[PDB]
C-alpha cells in the first residue's frame, strides 16, 4: 500500500515483487478495492527489505 | 629552491610518516550515515 500502482514505474527493490491489483470499487467499504489479497502498510521511516 | 635538502628531506620524511600512522588509525573509519541513528551500509537505507 502507498506505493504508486502505475505500471510503467517498476521500482523493484531487492527481495520484494510487488503486485499490481485490479481494484474494483465497493459499498461497505466506500474506496476501491480488491478481494484477492491482503495489503500491507509499512511506515515511513521503517524500511522494508530488512 | 636549492638551499633546502636536509631539512625539507626531515620534514617530507615527518608528513609520510605521519600519514602512515593515520592510515593506521583512522583507515575505513571515515563514514557515516545521514540520520545518526544507522551505524551501517545496510542500516542507512530507505528514508528517514
Amino acid at each position: 500500500a502507498k506505493d504508486d500502482l502505475d505500471p510503467e514505474k517498476n521500482d523493484s527493490e531487492p527481495g520484494s515483487q510487488r503486485i499490481k491489483p485490479v481494484f474494483i470499487d465497493d459499498a461497505n467499504f466506500r474506496r476501491q478495492v480488491s478481494y484477492q489479497h491482503a495489503a500491507v502498510h509499512i511506515p515511513t521511516d521503517i524500511y522494508e527489505g530488512s | 629552491i636549492r638551499t633546502i635538502g636536509n631539512i625539507v628531506l626531515v620534514t617530507t620524511l615527518l608528513q609520510f610518516m605521519f600519514a602512515c600512522i593515520g592510515v593506521q588509525l583512522f583507515k575505513g573509519k571515515f563514514f557515516s550515515c545521514n540520520d545518526l541513528s544507522k551505524m551501517t551500509e545496510e542500516e542507512c537505507r530507505g528514508y528517514y
